[PDB]
Parts: structure tokens; C-alpha cells; sequence
């Protein structure tokens, strides 16, 4: 039986908790699971069923949905790429070939490391600020290269 | 601590959603107070909720989520309806091109916040949600926090200032669904489901959350209702034109110099907004078109439209990305069926259907790999996205694209040489 | 000088609700000043008379608590702390601010007997600091903006 | 029933005790007690002897909270030495800078006062009690009289309370305006309708008291710790922090911290630990200079790592933790310390009525700049000289604090002679 970290199920929990209903806490609670894991893990989806309460393929549908969410690689940092009109016109081709460049990767890859990932996306909301990307949490602009080059040098 | 923000340029000739959201920093609840806040809704709390909603009504506020419904009306038409009652913060905002609703949030969390409680207060709900994009991490930490402050002083919580009204805000996330800000998928999604818009009507004021009453209302309108509780609403109403009053945001990119947001009168024409405000294009390159989010598509011909929600104007969200006169329409046209294509949810078969389509064959068109029959499948695609839909994204998944068809026709032209 | 019926009313519960009388006089005083905005010279030999206390006794009571002002009638009382904690963080904001609202310092009344500001040793809210009172309502002072809108509550 | 505007003062507690409602900004009323388990303690209480309530709260270790620490089950003891009938008072007249510890019990959560009371005055066979309350309290004065109200209508005072024979009434007296009617003999003198002016001690209050007879007088927070002793006992209330000074403490904090508000911690918790892990640490992360314990000690930045205890070492006082940072110039704090005394001395006492007046007069000529050399040499006479025949502890204490600030800022003070 695959069985979550105390660490883990804790935090799950307190999401669990948060809102009126157990269910309602489904998407931070797959947000949790991804934050910690580096994707979501199948065998994490049944455990996290019983938590909510839901039917197992409840829980397997809400994933498939949410375009986030990512059952398929393991990665310690996911890299999004805006790829919608803005940053398109800005320079999103600029910004993806800077990443091949410096990680050798192009977007749906990981590097060998498993420390990055290159996941293209819809609009970020900080299209003034276009071409946008995100590193997990983190959101930039991108001005060329070099400057890339540092930032990304601050995920280790 | 919070994460990584870009400092979005924001500027604003009314200094009212903006008045601290111009400083691209996190204002927390002392800096809010001292600037005044909490204070419209200590006013409001001696007022009856049957007055607050007939000021807002009478402020003329509309929507600021893209439909521009009366504000005011909305929430009449939910107190009808027997409780309990639920009050939604839309805070998803995902269309292309529109950045407005983030800076309150990450700039000024405390106005949004003010303006859900007095618009819970209005309505008799005693539970509200903010629903927040997943990719607005910061933005989710911030309100945590700022709604933390707000209990800390008594502004959320039971028996709110000795009122007897109750309120707890309760923050949800997303999880990379453009379909998650339509409200019912919302809604949807707050019950922990795939976000699948529902059959309308009936109207979330009927049938809502848990099938009770529910208001949604976007971020953007939420804010001004503080201003409008400070200020009454005559005086709120002298703002701008008397037909469209009030502060509007304005988020403007692409080809201009000062990309950013922009709060101004709706009274301001789209050739102000570029030329005036965002100090002209880039290059000082000739205008060739506006994209109003993934909505309209506005030529060069059209910059003097007004930025309100007439028949004649510009309406929206007010989103406007400028392309200039080198910019390739039909590339342009293709990143606009890119994102129908990645949103559709797929309950409706020619939404599902037609916007994956629409992108595949407009894909062959603009490398050049398109047939006679493709081209004749693309044009009949795009007129046939909407028959069935049960939501907004079917009915104007084609429309920004048939524009370019009937405005840039000499462009599409070159693609059909080749 | 005679106390009016509800007053008088008010003054007899407070002085019925100890076991003995005279225990209710700072209940008294207070509701007396309540009541007149100040305490009237006036009132005191009836109020002994209710108490069955001597007069010197009240004097001597209304002389020794603070809280009591012989002197100026004011509908509103704003109580400014003047203690450490909010000297340190921002008393003399707050003075500042009265006067530019009011056009009064500390022991003044606005010339409509409207306001009074009262210069008070530590209100027990020192986190809270600066701490104003108006009447019986208590304050942490923000800005001047914040203090105008506060005080307009006040007709 | 509405109440005056009360600010709303941040609370925390690692213990979840005193303030397990009262950390939340509102009136807690009599259900909300009673859900919590509330007055069970009660009942259990006059199922058990006065004496063995004596007994229990003897063997808890529980000391004063108003600042002395003398242990509260050997004063009742020695009250019940003595013939009756005997009062019960509470002492709600906290006036001393910094501290706010003890509204926020009456203010938020009566019903625990409350109880506390009804318990201490059948330990002591006390059939009358009273709450002394500053009159610049007026809401909590108010939550009292409402909540006594609350507890008589669900029989917890009144004539055979639950069918125990024990008879309770409890009294709300208000002061008006004196810090020394927080001395327990002035106290008493104010209930008796008199000038607060302390009595020559011994007797003390429990041999000849209110009336002359004996009399328990307690803190606001002592009481607070009786209906916990008797619900969980005295061996797990012992078992609250360290054993050598076991059970919960409030600590208010004010001043230039992030957090100013109340604590509830352990008392083996370092100053230190109360201002950077709990408080936040200093606003605008500045050097800490000095910590006030109230109007009593001037602690300097070497003496953080004491604990919050009644040790000979440790911070002692009532736990008032007020913070100047590096900017802050001590001479200034200092003359407010002695504008405090001036104000409340009753002048009883001749070095105490001339030397508290002297040293504010003295002090604020060297901080103008205007004191002669005289004036220089006069000050530090009259800070010596205040306590001699004095009878009660303001005399005592009247110059303590400035003392230590001259011999542990003697630069700043340097500064001020040249
Ligand atoms: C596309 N997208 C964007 O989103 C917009 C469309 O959004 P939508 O939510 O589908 O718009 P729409 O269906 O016009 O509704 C707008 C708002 O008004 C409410 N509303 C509308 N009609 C009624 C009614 N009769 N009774 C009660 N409430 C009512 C509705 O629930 C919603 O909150 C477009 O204009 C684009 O900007
Ligand atoms: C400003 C000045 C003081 N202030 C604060 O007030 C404190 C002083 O208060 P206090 O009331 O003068 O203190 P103190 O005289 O020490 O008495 C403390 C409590 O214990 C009682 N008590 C003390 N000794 C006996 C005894 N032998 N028999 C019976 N009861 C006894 C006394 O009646 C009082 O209730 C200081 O420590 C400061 O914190
Ligand atoms: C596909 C689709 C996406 C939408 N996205 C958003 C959005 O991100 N934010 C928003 O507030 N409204 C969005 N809306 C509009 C909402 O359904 C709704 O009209 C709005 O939240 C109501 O608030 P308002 O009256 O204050 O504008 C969307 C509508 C559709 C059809
Ligand atoms: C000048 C002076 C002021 C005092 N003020 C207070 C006060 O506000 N509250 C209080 O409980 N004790 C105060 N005390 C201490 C009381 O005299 C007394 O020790 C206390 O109320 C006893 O209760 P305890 O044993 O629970 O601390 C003061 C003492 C003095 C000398
Ligand atoms: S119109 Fe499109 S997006 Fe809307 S419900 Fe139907 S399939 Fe889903
Ligand atoms: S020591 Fe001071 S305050 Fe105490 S009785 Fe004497 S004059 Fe009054
Ligand atoms: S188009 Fe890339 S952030 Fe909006
Ligand atoms: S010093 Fe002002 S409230 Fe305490
Ligand atoms: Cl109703
Ligand atoms: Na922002
Ligand atoms: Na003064
Ligand atoms: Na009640
Ligand atoms: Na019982
Ligand atoms: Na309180
Ligand atoms: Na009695
Ligand atoms: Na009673
Ligand atoms: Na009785």
C-alpha cells in the first residue's frame, strides 16, 4: 500500500479541513501532492480518495482535467512558457531557444537530471510584461539569454 | 516572503482602484488604514443590506468580468431567493491579454477584501469565496494572508464590529482551466468537480452553490463597491460619463512603450488609451489592428470608439493588445484558435469539435501545407463552433477570427496564393 | 438646583444596587456627567443628600478622581493618551491632527461646546497606540484622513 | 446589546487557556462559554469543601498576576483563619503603562472571570463579591454587567446556587481615573465610597479588609486561573511550563515590535524569546535599546535572555513588555515614566506627594535644556529620596525605573548635563 509522508498528510489535512466540505479541498490537495512529489504519483490518487471521501475515479477525472496537474514526469522544477498571442508577438520562440541553449531541452522535456521541465502554456496574465515564464512559483519576464541564464541559476 | 512577481506599469488618472495598486508592492493592512480603509464598510454595517444593494444599484456599476450585467440588479435578483446565500470573488482571470484583476489582488488585497464583505453583508451571505487561477501563486498567498490580518482586526469572523453579521472568506485555486472563470464551471469546481459550465438558466442568483442562491462577481467590480459605500453613490456616479460612470481598469499590450494597466474614465477613446496613455507604439509603427482579449478584433479604422460597454464601443474587459502595421494577421488569427482549441471543455459537440478543428486547419493554412478542401473545412469550422453551446467560449470561440476574415481579407488572400 | 426625573430615576438604581448607599457615588458622578456634560457645582449638595453623605464628602470625591470636570461642559470627550507607549508611537500625530480638524489643544472646548480634548494617563491599549477615546468609544489613531472620518460619526 | 468601540488588540496563545476565545476580537456569551465546557468547573467545585479548593489551588503554585506574585491559596488560607463574613474582590483597575493584559479576559471571554470568581468566593465563604473595574473601561464594564445578568438566568449566582446552599452575589464598581485605586487598600477605600487613599499595611486586606472585615483581593488574571486548576487539577496544571513556575501567563507587548498585542506562553519563555520568536521582533528590524516592564523596570539589551518568571532572575512584574529601539532616546522615556508618577501619586506621603512632582519637574527642565546645575543635583536627591515614609508601593517604586535608566544609559544621560 502506498502511503503518504506524515509531513505530507498533514498538510493535506489542514486543505481537507479548510473548507466546509471535505471535497472542496480536492484541487490544493493535488497542488500539495504535485508540490511534493514533483508530479502527481498514480498510486497517490487512491489514498487522496479516501481522505475526501470521493470515488476513486472522481479523483482520476479531476486530474485528467486540470492541465496543471502532470501524472507523467517527475520534475524538481517546471519552467512555463507562455505560448499564447502576447508573448507569441514578443518573443516566446526568443525565450524557448535561450532554454534549449543553456538546458538542452525543448517544451514537454526533462532534462536527464530531472531537474527541469519545460511545460508550454496558455496566458499567464502578465502580458505587459510578455514573454512570460514561470519557474514553479516564480514569474518573469524574459530578456535575453544571459539574463535567463541567471535566473535559472538560482534553482539548484 | 512571496514569489516572483513581474512589476506590471500601472498608472491612473482617478487614483481610486489604483491609489496604492500604482506601487508594484504588497500594501498590508496597517498601510490600508491608514489611507482610510475598513472605513466604507464600518459605514455600511449601520446601513441596512436593502440600502446597500439600492446604492450599488444606483451607482450604475456593470460587471467587470467582460458581460457588463448591472451589478446592483444582480444581487436583487439573488436576495428573492430564500438562503442560505453564497457570495463568489472571480478572481480566474485567464483571457489573453488581461493582467487588470492581479495587481489589486497582489497590490491592494485589503480593497478586494473590503468590497467582498460589504457585498456578502448586501446579499446575506455568510460564506464567501475568492477562486484564484492556479498560476497566481503569489496572489493566493497574499490574500491568505491579508484575510488573516483582516480577522486579526476584527473585520471578518462572527459578530463582525458588534453587527451580529458573520463572515468567513474562504480562498479555492484553480488548476489550468480557462473554462474555470465561465461562473458555473466555477461553481463546479468549488464543489470539487471538473470544471463543466451548467445549463443557464437558471442564473447562480437561483441555483447556485450547493443549488443555493449565489452571487459571482469579478474581482474588478468587487473593488469599486468600497468606493461607492466611501463616496455614496451620487457622488461615485459623477465619475466619467453618466452613462458608463465610474474608474475602469485597462489592461494594454503588445506593440506600445508603456505596456501596462491603466485606470481612466470609460469616456476615453481606444486611440487615447494607446497614443495618450501607453505613449504610442513601438517604433512608432503604424496601428494595424487591436485584439479585445481573444474577443473582437478592432482595425485601424476604429481607434475612435469609446472604452464602455455602449453598443458602439469597445466593451470587454477593456484588454487591448496592439499589433502594428508588420504583424502577421493570420499568425495572429492562428494563437487566437490555439487557445479555443487548449480551453473547450467538450460537453458540446461543435464547440469540441470545432474549436480543435478551427486550430488544425488554420495551423495547415499558415504553413502552407493547407488543401483546397481545408481551406473551404476552415471557413465552414469557424461559422459552426457555436450551434449547441451551453456556455460563452462556443459562442465567440470563431468570432476575433471571422473579424480578421472581414477586415484583413487582402492578408488572408496571400495564404490562399500559397 | 433639582435633578430631572429620569436622571434622578438613574442616580436611585445606582444608589439601591450596593448593599450600602454610599458605595454608588462614582456610579453617581459618572451618570451626572453623562448626563450635563460636566459635573454642575449644583448637583452635589442633592447628590449627598441621596447618599446621605455630607457635602464636603462629594466635594472631596469629585476633586480626587480625574475623570470629573467641574469646569467645561463638552458633548464629546476625546481622551488623548499622553503615556509612554503612545508617546513613543505617535501621541503628537494625533495632537497634530485634532488641531488641524478641531482648532483645539489639549484642556481646550470647540467654541459649540461640541468637542473637548482631554490630555489622560494610560488607556490600557498600548499595542494599539496611539489611543484616543470619544466618550466611552476607544481608538487607535491611523492618520488624519482616518481620524476625520471617525469624528464625523459624532453630531 | 451593543457596546463602545473597543480597538481590536492581536492575541496569541501556545497554550490555549486564557485565551482559547478571547484570542478571537469579540464577546464571547454564556452559550459559547457553556459549549466549551464552561462552569463545570464550577459544579465540581461545590461538590468539593472550601477547604480542599484551598488545598488544590495552594498546591498549583499559582501566584499574583497583578505583580506582586504572592501565592494565592496561602492568602485564602490566611483569610479563613479569620472570623466572617468575608469579601471577595476583583481587581480590574489595571492602569500601569503597557499593559492591557486583563480587558481582554473581561472584554472578550466574562464568563471565565466570572466563574473564577464564583469558585474563589466559595473557597473563601465570601456571600459578596465585587469586580473593580477602571472607569476607562466602559465596555467592560458593560460585558460584566450583562454576563453577571447571563450567569443569574442560568442559576449560576443568586440564592443556593445549583442546589449547593452557597449564596453569590457579585457587584460592579467603577473607578474614575486613579492608578492608585489599583492598590488594594485605595481599592478598597473607593469601594466604600471614599478618596483612594492607601491604608498603612499590615493588616492586610484578609485580616481587616472592606468594612474591616476580612477581605481576598485578586487580579483579573489570578482568577482567571482558577476554573482550569479545578477542571483538570492541580498536578496537570503544574504540569503547564516548568515545574519550579508552572501554569499559563499573559504577556502584553507593545512598543516597537511587529506584533504588539498579548501573549499566552509558558513562563520559562525568555524576553528574548517573547520580542523575536512571538512578537515578531523590532519594527524596522532596529537594535532593541531598552524593555519598560510597565512603569517598574528598565531592562537593557544585555538582560534579554531572562525568564518571563517570578525567579529572582527573571523579568517578574505583571509580564509588560514594552520595547525602545536605537533610536529611541531613554531620557524622554524616561521623563514619561516620571509624568506618570507626578499624575498619580494621592499625596498622603510627603516624599512621595513633593519627590513625584519634583523629579517630573526637574526631568522635564533637563530634557528642555533648561536645568541649572542645581536643578541637575536636585533631580538625582529627589529620585533617591521618594520612598521614605512611604506607606504603600508607588512611593517605593516611584523613582526605580529612571534609576536603572541612569545607571545603565549613563552616556545618554551625559549627553543631556552637557
Ligand atoms: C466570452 N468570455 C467573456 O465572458 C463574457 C460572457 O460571460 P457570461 O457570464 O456568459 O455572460 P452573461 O450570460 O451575459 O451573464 C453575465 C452575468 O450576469 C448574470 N445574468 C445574466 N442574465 C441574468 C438574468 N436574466 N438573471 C440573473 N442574472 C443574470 C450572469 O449570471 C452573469 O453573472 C463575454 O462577454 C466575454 O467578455
Ligand atoms: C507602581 C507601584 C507598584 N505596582 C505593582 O504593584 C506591586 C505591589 O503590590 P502590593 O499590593 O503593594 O504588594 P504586596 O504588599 O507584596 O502584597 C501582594 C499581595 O499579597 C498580600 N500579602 C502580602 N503579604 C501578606 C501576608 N503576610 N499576609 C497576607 N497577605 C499578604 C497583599 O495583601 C496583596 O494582596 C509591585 O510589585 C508592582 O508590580
Ligand atoms: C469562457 C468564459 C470565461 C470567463 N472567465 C472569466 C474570468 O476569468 N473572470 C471573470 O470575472 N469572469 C469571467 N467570465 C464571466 C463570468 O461567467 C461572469 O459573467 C462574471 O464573473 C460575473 O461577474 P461580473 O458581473 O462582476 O462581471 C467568463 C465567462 C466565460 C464564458
Ligand atoms: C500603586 C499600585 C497600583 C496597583 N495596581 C494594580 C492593578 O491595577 N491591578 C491589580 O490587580 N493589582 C494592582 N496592584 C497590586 C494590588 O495591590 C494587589 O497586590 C493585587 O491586586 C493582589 O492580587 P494578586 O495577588 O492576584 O496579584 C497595585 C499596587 C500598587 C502599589
Ligand atoms: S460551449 Fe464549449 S466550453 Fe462551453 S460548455 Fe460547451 S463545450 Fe464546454
Ligand atoms: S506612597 Fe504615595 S501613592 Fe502611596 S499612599 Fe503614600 S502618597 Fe499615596
Ligand atoms: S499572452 Fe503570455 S502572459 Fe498573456
Ligand atoms: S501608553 Fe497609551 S494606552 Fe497605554
Ligand atoms: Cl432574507
Ligand atoms: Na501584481
Ligand atoms: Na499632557
Ligand atoms: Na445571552
Ligand atoms: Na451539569
Ligand atoms: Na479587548
Ligand atoms: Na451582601
Ligand atoms: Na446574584
Ligand atoms: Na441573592
Amino acid at each position: 500500500e502506498f502511503e503518504f509522508p506524515e509531513e505530507l498528510k498533514t498538510k493535506l489535512q489542514e486543505h481537507i479541513n479548510y473548507f466546509p466540505k471535505k471535497r472542496q479541498a480536492i484541487l490544493l490537495c493535488l497542488h500539495e501532492i504535485q508540490n511534493y512529489y514533483g508530479y502527481i504519483p498514480p498510486e497517490s490518487l487512491k489514498p487522496l480518495a479516501d481522505m475526501l471521501e470521493l470515488p476513486l475515479n472522481h479523483v482520476e477525472g479531476v486530474v485528467a482535467f486540470y492541465d496543471m496537474f502532470d501524472r507523467e514526469d517527475k520534475a524538481k522544477y517546471r519552467i512555463r512558457v507562455c505560448v499564447s498571442i502576447v508573448c507569441h508577438l514578443m518573443g516566446t520562440n526568443k525565450l524557448l531557444k535561450a532554454l534549449e541553449n543553456i538546458l538542452g531541452i525543448k517544451p514537454g522535456e526533462v532534462t536527464p537530471d530531472g531537474k527541469f521541465k519545460i511545460v508550454p502554456v496558455q496566458c499567464l496574465g502578465a502580458c505587459s510584461e510578455a514573454p512570460v515564464f514561470m519557474v514553479n512559483d516564480d514569474e518573469y519576464k524574459f530578456e535575453s539569454e544571459v539574463q535567463l541564464n541567471e535566473i535559472l541559476s538560482r534553482y539548484t | 516572503s512571496y514569489p516572483a512577481i513581474p512589476r506590471i506599469y500601472a498608472e491612473t488618472t482617478l487614483n481610486m482602484l489604483l491609489k496604492r495598486a500604482k506601487k508594484p508592492r504588497v500594501h498590508s493592512i496597517d498601510e490600508y488604514l491608514k489611507d482610510g480603509g475598513y472605513q466604507a464598510l464600518e459605514k455600511a454595517l449601520n446601513m441596512s443590506p436593502e440600502e446597500i444593494i439600492d446604492w450599488v444599484d444606483k451607482s450604475t456599476l456593470r460587471g467587470r468580468g467582460g458581460a457588463g450585467f448591472p451589478t446592483g440588479k444582480k444581487w436583487k435578483f439573488a436576495v428573492q431567493n430564500p438562503g442560505p446565500r453564497y457570495f463568489i470573488c472571480n478572481a480566474d482571470e485567464s483571457e489573453p491579454g488581461t493582467f487588470k484583476d492581479r495587481i489589486i489582488i497582489e497590490r491592494d488585497p485589503h480593497l478586494l477584501i473590503e468590497g467582498i464583505i460589504i457585498s456578502s453583508y448586501a446579499i446575506g451571505a455568510n460564506e464567501a469565496y475568492i477562486y484564484i487561477r492556479g498560476e497566481y501563486p503569489a496572489g493566493y498567498y497574499i490574500l491568505r494572508d491579508a484575510i488573516e490580518e483582516a480577522k486579526k482586526k476584527g473585520f471578518l469572523g462572527k459578530n463582525i464590529l458588534g453587527s451580529g453579521f458573520d463572515l468567513e472568506i474562504y480562498v479555492a485555486r484553480g488548476a489550468g482551466a480557462y473554462i474555470c472563470g465561465e461562473e458555473t464551471a466555477l461553481i463546479e469546481s468549488l464543489e470539487g468537480k471538473r470544471g463543466h459550465p451548467r445549463l443557464k438558466p437558471p442564473y447562480p442568483v437561483q441555483k447556485g452553490l450547493w443549488g443555493k442562491p449565489t452571487v459571482v462577481n469579478n474581482v474588478e467590480t468587487i473593488a469599486n463597491v468600497p468606493f461607492i459605500i466611501s463616496m455614496g453613490w451620487e457622488e461615485y456616479r459623477y465619475i466619467g460619463p453618466s452613462d458608463y460612470a465610474g474608474p475602469k481598469l485597462f489592461p494594454v499590450s503588445g506593440k506600445v512603450k508603456k505596456p501596462g494597466v491603466y485606470e481612466l474614465p470609460m469616456n476615453t477613446t481606444l486611440r487615447e488609451v494607446i497614443f495618450k496613455y501607453a505613449g504610442g507604439t513601438l517604433g512608432n509603427k503604424k496601428v494595424k489592428a487591436v485584439f479585445s482579449g481573444a474577443l473582437d478584433c478592432f482595425s485601424s479604422e476604429e481607434l475612435d470608439i469609446p472604452m464602455d460597454y455602449s453598443p458602439l464601443g469597445f466593451g470587454g474587459t477593456g484588454t487591448v493588445i496592439v499589433l502594428t502595421e508588420e504583424d502577421d494577421i493570420v499568425e495572429a488569427a492562428l494563437k487566437i484558435a490555439e487557445f479555443y482549441e487548449h480551453e473547450t471543455c467538450g460537453q458540446c459537440t461543435p464547440c469540441r469539435v470545432g474549436c480543435y478543428e478551427q486550430a488544425n486547419l488554420l495551423e495547415k493554412i499558415y504553413k502552407g501545407e493547407a488543401t483546397e478542401q481545408d481551406w473551404e473545412g476552415f471557413d465552414f469550422v469557424n461559422r459552426n463552433i457555436q450551434p449547441t453551446s451551453i456556455c460563452g467560449l462556443g459562442a465567440v470561440a470563431g468570432r476575433l477570427i471571422r473579424q480578421t476574415l472581414e477586415k484583413f481579407p487582402e492578408e488572408w488572400e496571400k495564404y490562399r496564393k500559397k
